[PDB]
RNA sequence: GGUCAAGAUGGUAAGGGCCCACGGUGGAUGCCUCGGCACCCGAGCCGAUGAAGGACGUGGCUACCUGCGAUAAGCCAGGGG
RNA sequence: ACCGUGAGGGAAAGGUGAAAAGAACCCCGGGAGGGGAGUGAAAUAGAGCCUGAAACCGUGGGCUUACAAGCAGUCACGGCC
RNA sequence: GCGAAUGCCGGCAUGAGUAACGAUAAAGAGGGUGAGAAUCCCUCUCGCCGUAAGCCCAAGGGUUCCUACGCAAUGGUCGUCAGCGUAGGGUUAGGCGGGACCUAAGGUGAAGCCGAAAGGCGUAGCCGAAGGGCAGCCGGUUAAUAUUCCGGCCCUUCCCGC
RNA sequence: GGACCCGGUGAAAUUGAACUGGCCGUGAAGAUGCGGCCUACCCGUGGCAGGACGAAAAGACCCCGUGGAGCUUUACUGCAG
RNA sequence: CACCCGGUGGAUGGGCCGGGGGUGUAAGCGCCGCGAGGCGUUGAGCCGACCGGUCCCAAUCGUCCGAGGUCUUGACC
């Protein structure tokens, strides 16, 4: 059926991942957002 | 005169309501063989409801057998609100409708 | 069709074993005849008869144990060898009324 | 894919009324054999095993 | 006392409609608080002597919440008790 | 918590009592749950257990129902309660 | 100050005890356990696979795996059964796989090069894999592990001495 | 093989409400509910599609808002090159 | 569902049994040919509902409900 979901440690991870966003501006970004504005955790936290 | 019950009780409220309508107000005894030789679900149940009210009497409501039934009834309540096929989309609960079922036992 | 005999098959098969099973109604109603006409070769007795009744039941042991066996126990008779009783309860959630059949002795 | 479905709130009263034709009948059962009690109408049980013949237990 | 001939009212409810009493199911509701909201006076920087923020982590006996983190419900010194 | 791969979205859910004194024991029962005793001012205050309304499902009773039309109904006259 | 917005939120009735049991590869019998078993355990007939409805390596999912207890709900019926609950326990490697070696794409990127700022590119070097490379195999052994645990047989790299 | 009878489980959109007959007439001009009339007991299950202008969706065909969005050239202007 | 006939003083199911109908002479042994087979026994064998016998089998035993005879007038015994 190949929906859209098959994650891929390997990928999914590497593509997201604390540093990446981190590398970032944008991802950065957000990021800093999420953290304090919502709590929670994060993507490769994932 | 004594009465037994109990709620919490999964089935059909509906159902249920037809294993009374019978053996109802009767004797004793006399049903305790409708229920005990009928068919249908509840009945294994409805006796249940029976033997710890024949009890409860004689042995702290009191006259054995000239007793009987001067009523019976069920109640439903609490649901069971139950999640089935996504409308392939939107969700269609069903409800196994809890199930409530006192009854008398008096004497004669 | 082919389940219809399956039955018959099995069922004649454990019965003449112990000559008194617990199917519903019907089920029983006929593994009687049936079973039942079987017998009546076993009754037949003789190269023939067996080579029948086996072709079905498919068994030395039996096949030939009622041949012998009881086939004799009932060498008088006419048909009927068989006493379908129905019973008093019924499976569960089903609510079916079973019933017993023997070998009338 | 609804082609038809009801068409107006069906009335308490009528459904019930509707659900009304339905009822039961207690088991015409009997009484032993000589089991003595009461037995489902043509059967031995966890009284009888008699009938004529002890086919049974208990 | 019987028979025919006619003539008109009643009971019987499977379920049902209204009224009454007693449950059940459901939580509106009122009043209430360890919480917000709002405005005013106080305050106003943290950071490599690796911050803010997490990770996995100890309680004798365990997921969570916690406070610390290895010298983990705590180790020193002074004031209050 | 949860749908979203992601950026992001984002709920519901508070209330026994003066304090547990939170129901030893005996009963039908596989149990849950129901019958007694005991706390008690009250447990139809009893463990998601204050107030706990309606809708909606029950159990009995009064009246009513089988040549009859309209959601409705409301005006008249009659019998049962 | 509310019927009333196909209104929002919550409950609650409908149709309705009719529609569905997720492939027409079927079963049936005897015994056993249990409060209670068409739906569990043993056993004997029977049907369906068989290029699969086989074992295997991966990837993905992570205790789902075993064992003793238990069924309230999830199991579109039961259910003493479970890939459900609680408790305990289980997976060990110089040589198998990943690293402690190598680079293409690509990504990074001291120097160098250009942007209003954030930035762009980018040498060498580095990151980067079932591509390269590398030293073993067969049997036994528990409720679960196994080329790792047993044992029998086969080896490799580093170090000190001579 | 469903459908039907049994047992176990047990949804779903739409729906003001309803005990909802035909006629010929009518009304906003294609009425079970309004008028006259004729048949007309109370309920159900297995069905058969016609009417309830049945369900789906605030017509995509239409026009109307000096609504919007895409492509076109000797439309207006303006920028990139 | 209702509807019809029967409920062991029964023939109602099945069973058996004769009878029909139906498939084309069976399983075995036999005798011819190296074999394949054939020819025989043998219109055999086997037979699903069709016509009819016989209590082998199985409809045992049991329940429940059910009337009484509404009011007036008159016509006759």
């Amino acid at each position: 059926m190949k929906r859209t979901y098959q994650p891929n440690n390997r990928k999914r991870a590497k593509t997201h991942g604390f540093r990446a966003r981190m590398k970032t501006k944008s991802g950065r970004n957000i990021l800093a957002r999420r953290r304090a504005k919502g709590r929670h955790q994060l993507t490769v936290s994932d | 005169e004594a009465k037994a019950i109990a709620r919490y009780v999964r089935i059909s409220p509906r159902k249920v309501r037809l294993v009374v309508d019978l053996i109802r107000g009767k004797s004793l005894e006399e049903a305790r063989n409708i229920l005990r030789y009928t068919n249908k679900r509840g009945a294994y149940f409805v006796a249940k409801v029976l033997e710890s009210a024949a009890a409860n009497a004689v042995n702290n409501h009191d006259l054995e057998d000239r007793l009987y039934v001067k009523a019976a009834y069920v109640d439903e309540g609490p649901a069971l609100k139950r999640v089935l096929p996504r409308a392939r989309g939107r969700a269609d609960i069903i409800k196994k409708r809890t199930s409530h079922i006192t009854v008398i036992l008096g004497e004669k | 069709s082919s389940h219809r005999l399956a039955l018959y098959r099995n069922q004649a098969k454990s019965l003449l074993t112990h000559g008194r099973i617990t199917t519903t109604v019907p089920k029983a109603k006929e593994l009687r005849g049936f079973v039942d006409h079987l017998i009546h070769l076993a009754k037949r007795g003789d190269l023939h008869a067996r080579r029948l009744v086996l072709r079905d039941l498919q068994d030395v042991k039996l096949v030939r144990k009622l041949f012998d066996e009881i086939a004799p126990r009932y060498r008088d008779r006419q048909g009927g060898y068989t006493r379908v009783l129905k019973l008093a309860e019924r499976r569960r959630g089903d609510g079916a009324p079973l019933a017993l059949v023997e070998l009338v002795e | 894919a609804k082609h038809p479905v009801p068409k107006k709130k069906t009335s308490k009263s009528k459904r019930d009324m509707r659900r009304s034709h339905h009822a039961l009948t207690a088991p015409n059962l009997t009484e032993c054999p000589q089991c003595h009690g009461k037995k489902l109408s043509h059967h031995i049980c966890p009284n009888c095993g008699y009938y004529d013949g002890r086919q049974v237990l208990a």
